């Protein structure tokens, strides 16, 4: 039901290490059937979104991240770190980041085929 | 290049999902979506293995076995293929993927299959070959 979202832009991105200061970041809140239309029409009003994790209050609440194109060097409290934590992780797994900021399914699409048998 | 209704295809093998329930999953644009995110999650990888298989297309519908053409791994007959998607990665290398989508006979499950192209030549002549299958079976 409750939702998070922490938007990033570049200023790299295809980069061995990770550098917090080539990233930039914007938490907006929302609550609930179609998720990925959900969050981007709310964004925009205001590339993807990206489940991150949940975080336990002692009933949960959800971390999601939009790619994009105020400074994370220079920069609630259990959501930044570990974003920070989750980035530092996945820019050594290749292909990775650049796989998150890549353009959208119809900015790619190259041929379509259906099959007739499968009509109406 | 116009025109043939049989041919052959080195390609790679990126992986597939096997036996979804359904996920309301919607033409082209889900469907290369769902794969971003399945390798955002590490259930495809971002790049396939080295080793090369033969794509046959014909009017029976696509084969596919290894480069030594000893073992077929799949036959993914013409009446139960859903939809067959051509796309760029979008990652630098420019590769081009093809996405299968297919049904089982009492259209109760889905199933994606996902290979990598040489080019995109090699993917738009493997789409144009499909598509002339069906148009030629459809009569
Ligand atoms: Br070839
Ligand atoms: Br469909
Ligand atoms: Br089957």
């Amino acid at each position: 039901e409750d939702a998070y979202v922490a938007v990033i832009r570049p200023k790299s991105l295809n980069s061995r290490e990770y550098r917090a200061k080539s990233y930039e970041i914007l938490l907006l809140e929302t609550k609930l059937s179609e998720i990925t239309q959900g969050i981007l029409d709310y964004v925009v009003e205001t590339k993807r979104v990206v489940l991150m994790k949940k975080f336990p209050l002692d009933r949960e609440a959800s971390l999601f991240i939009v790619p994009s194109v105020y400074c994370l060097q220079d920069i609630t409290a259990r959501m930044l770190i570990a974003l920070d934590k989750w980035l530092d992780e996945r820019h050594a797994q290749s292909h990775f980041i650049p796989a998150l900021f890549r353009p959208s399914p119809l900015e790619r699409i190259k041929t379509n085929v259906i099959n007739p048998a499968y009509a109406t | 290049n116009n025109s043939d209704t049989c041919a052959e295809f080195r390609i790679k093998y990126v992986g597939a999902i096997e036996k979804l329930k359904l996920s309301g999953l919607e033409g082209p644009l889900d469907l290369i979506n769902y794969i971003d995110v399945a390798q955002q999650d590490g259930k495809l990888p971002f790049v396939p293995p080295e080793e090369e298989f033969i794509m046959g297309v014909s009017k029976y519908g696509i084969k596919v076995s290894t480069s030594d053409q000893y073992d077929v791994l799949h036959r993914h007959a013409l009446y139960l293929i859903i939809r067959m998607v051509c796309y760029d990665d979008g990652l630098g290398a420019g590769k081009s993927l093809l996405a299968l989508k297919t049904t089982d006979a009492s259209n109760e499950e889905y199933s994606l299959w996902v290979y990598q192209c040489n080019s995109l030549e090699q993917a738009q002549a493997i789409c144009k070959v499909l598509s002339t299958a069906f148009d030629s079976v459809l009569t």
